[PDB]
């Protein structure tokens, strides 16, 4: 309702409906539906094979809304809106098809060579959600006349499988009217007016909304094994590859602070290829999933290494230590976030 | 200034407008795309995933800023009041922040062809450069040409090879009518490192330093044409047939690329010499021009090799393997030990930061026994004050 529709538009659309309907019945009865008197569907049997005008009123209305709501659509997207050229309504191919292809009447099939235009991988990710819009105004349609999703089709329970989010969508009806939704924007780039759609960039803070408040878990032992000298191994293998600090806490270490912001734990961020203590740095590489790291720790030296399936993780320069110096203090225990 | 220093009057009105653009414009230029190296290389493609995205529209205004003062370079460090050294540095950062594929992906009409127009210049200018060069052996327009030459034109299209190169990115940039002028550099700097003369002496260095970053640069494994058709990425494939009987092409590779030898026997002539152990002084062109092929282009077209891919196996582009390496690699350790006794030299300190990633290419259990012996051999050859690594 807030988007206002432009005067091209306005005045273009009423042939761009009643050339997307001519396509709809044409791709139908070429698909098998033939002509009948009597209203059947399983006999695919159509009373509204009729032009615009002798068609069903509301008919002709869903037509106009429906083009409606994808110009509208077109344009909510950030359609850069500007005129092309008349060139297309100034010239047209209509080809000569075959009997076998042909229709019954004499209608005209196929009023443009819809093949030597490609569509733009970015145009057809549009589409794409073009056929997205769709679908979600048909579910709260259904949802409005009571409907809700089922594992099973029963009409008397008001019961669709059919009614899950598009990606959820069942293959075949998701690309029969993705085709179908091909075929309308096509046609419609077919008639010369090109509408400039915009120049698709991502560019985005992309889902800082997980679940919870919680950013973290942080997986330690019990603070009894607290090591005070000696030098001591265990290993951590990544099973996905993300945000996961591993490396040597002290006793005193907070459940609710990241490991590394402060000075009692020493850990290693692979996710940004980082040592954290007190702080961030740059240290060693980026590991994948499956990978094992290794935490060496040494105190009777005071110095902490790292490895990422066997090989030593480096520093900025040449050096083999994580943390060169520190003190003893109450010991140090493995922990992980 | 150019139209009018030809005139009496040498007075330039705006001598103090171009004092402030070359000591102000250009320096602040400079340390903005050194500060941000990467922003530009930041298009959401995952490097600097913290954000600073670089538009393609700042990108297309990047490229005709270098393409610019390019042409501003063209021919005018006598005007440049010694600050030719500045502009070749801000030629390089420029370059190093080049992104090739963006900007062929999405470019403006006339951007694209000053940078074409760019290239198909810089590589006439080399051409004739070649031409006068060579017809005339006689010694002030030829040397004013010909240092201009010297100074700028290979530091700019090194520069440029080597970004490609580092990057993996230019490889769509070169797609079409940039591989003419790309087989006249090759042919032009070939015969540049295959004749003799007092200024080839003088830069030594550059001309076996361009090649390297010409062969990283250049998509097209020119060396093994016998595969080269069966590429489709090869121009060959491109430009049908119409295309080449309406441009000046010869149709054949071995006709466009006379010059050039086969592969093979770059590698007969590398052990023919090896096996022959001459000085340094007798025939450098071909260990510092050969060699540097051989570093680039195998580190270039490993992945591209046949061997990394058992699918889509004898149409890849090229032909390389670890069996070639362990021939040629070895091949560079027996030049090096027998001319380790002559000569020295720093060439092979050269030719070791140029081989540098090539050990790290070589598998471990590849080093042991045959890379241990480079290092007995340089701690027992303490007499000589050479030391490597
Ligand atoms: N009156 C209508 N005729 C045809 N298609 C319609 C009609 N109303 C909506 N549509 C669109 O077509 C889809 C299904 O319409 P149609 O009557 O052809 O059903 P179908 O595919 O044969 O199956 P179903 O029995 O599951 O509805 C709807 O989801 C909607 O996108």
């Amino acid at each position: 309702s807030q988007i206002v529709l432009p005067p091209h538009l306005e005045r273009i659309r009423e042939k761009l409906a009643e050339n997307i309907h001519e396509l709809w019945v044409m791709n139908k009865i070429e698909l098998g539906w033939q002509y009948g008197p009597v209203r059947d569907d399983n006999k695919r049997q159509h009373p509204c094979l009729v032009e615009f005008s002798k068609l069903p009123e509301q008919e002709r209305n869903y037509n106009l809304q429906m083009s409606l709501e994808t110009l509208k659509t077109l344009l909510a997207l950030g359609c850069h809106v500007g005129i092309s050229d008349e060139h297309a309504e100034d010239k047209v191919k209509k080809m000569k098809l075959p009997k076998n292809y042909q229709l019954t009447s004499g209608y005209k099939p196929a009023p443009m060579d819809l093949s030597f235009i490609k569509l733009t991988p970015s145009q057809e990710a549009m589409v794409d959600k073009l056929a997205e819009n769709a679908h979600n105004v048909w579910a709260r349609d259904r949802i409005r006349q009571g409907w809700t999703y089922g594992i099973q089709q029963d009409v008397k329970n008001r019961r669709n499988p059919r009614l899950v989010p598009y990606t959820l969508l069942d293959d075949r009806t998701k690309k029969s009217n993705k085709d179908s939704l091909r075929e309308a924007v096509r046609t419609l780039l077919g008639y010369g007016y090109n509408l400039e759609a915009p120049d698709q960039d991502h560019a985005a803070r992309a889902e800082v909304c997980s679940g919870t408040g919680e950013r973290f878990r942080i997986f330690r032992a019990e603070k009894t094994y607290a090591v005070k000298a000696g030098r001591w191994y265990f290993e951590f293998e990544t099973v996905t590859a993300g945000d996961m600090r591993v490396g040597w806490s002290r006793p005193g270490c907070q459940p609710d602070q990241e490991l590394g912001s402060d000075e009692r734990a020493f850990a290693f961020d692979g996710f940004k290829a980082q040592r954290w203590h007190q702080g961030n740095e740059h240290y060693g590489r980026s590991w994948q999933a499956g990978d094992v790291v290794g935490c060496m720790v040494d105190m009777n030296e005071h110095t902490m290494m790292f490895t990422l399936n066997g090989e030593i993780l480096l520093d900025d320069s040449g050096s083999e230590l994580a943390f060169k110096d520190f003190d003893v203090g109450d010991g140090f225990i493995p922990v992980c976030s | 200034f150019d139209g009018g220093s030809r005139g009496k009057g040498e007075h330039f009105p705006y001598e103090q407008e171009i004092k402030f653009f070359a000591k102000v414009v250009l320096p602040l230029i400079d340390q903005y795309f050194k500060n941000h190296r990467l922003y530009f290389l930041s298009a959401a493609s995952r490097p600097l995933c913290s954000g600073g995205h670089a538009s393609n529209k700042e990108k297309e205004m990047v490229t005709s800023l270098f393409c610019k003062l390019g042409v501003l370079v063209r021919h005018r460090i006598s005007l440049f009041g010694n600050d030719a050294t500045s502009i070749v540095n801000c030629l390089h950062i420029l370059g190093q922040t080049l992104d090739a594929r963006t900007v062929m992906k999405t470019g403006l009409e006339s951007v694209k062809s000053a940078l074409r127009a760019f290239l198909d210049n810089a590589a006439e200018d080399l051409e004739k450069t070649m031409e006068n060069l060579k017809q005339g052996q006689f010694t002030k327009g030829v040397t004013q040409i010909i240092n201009y030459t010297t100074v700028a034109l290979l530091p700019m299209l090194s520069s440029l090879f080597e970004h490609i190169g580092q990057h993996q990115f230019g490889e769509d940039l070169i797609l079409e009518d940039v591989q003419v002028s790309c087989y006249r550099i090759l042919t032009s700097l070939y015969a540049l490192g295959t004749s003799k003369s007092i200024y080839v002496e003088r830069q030594r260095s550059a001309l076996g330093e361009c090649l390297a970053a010409f062969a990283g640069a250049f998509p097209v494994a020119f060396l093994e044409t016998h595969l080269d058709k069966h590429n489709i990425y090869s121009i060959y494939n491109t430009k049908s047939s119409r295309e080449r009987a309406a441009l000046s092409l010869p149709t054949n590779v071995e006709d466009v690329c006379p010059n050039i030898p086969s592969l093979e026997k770059l590698m007969e002539e590398i052990v023919e010499l090896a096996e022959s152990g001459i000085r340094y002084t007798q025939m450098p062109h071909v260990m510092e021009v050969i060699l540097p092929m051989l570093c680039s282009y195998m580190s270039r077209w490993w992945e591209h090799g046949p061997e990394n891919n058992p699918e889509r196996a004898e149409m890849c582009c090229t032909a390389l393997n670890s069996e070639h390496m362990n021939t040629l690699l070895g091949n560079i350790l027996k030049i090096i030990y027998n001319n380790l006794g002559i000569d020295e030299g720093a060439w092979m300190k050269r030719l070791a930061v140029f081989s540098q990633p090539i050990i790290n290419k070589v598998k471990p259990q590849l080093l042991k026994t045959h890379f241990l012996p480079l290092m007995e051999k340089l701690k027992k050859k303490a007499a000589t004050v050479v030391s490597e690594e």
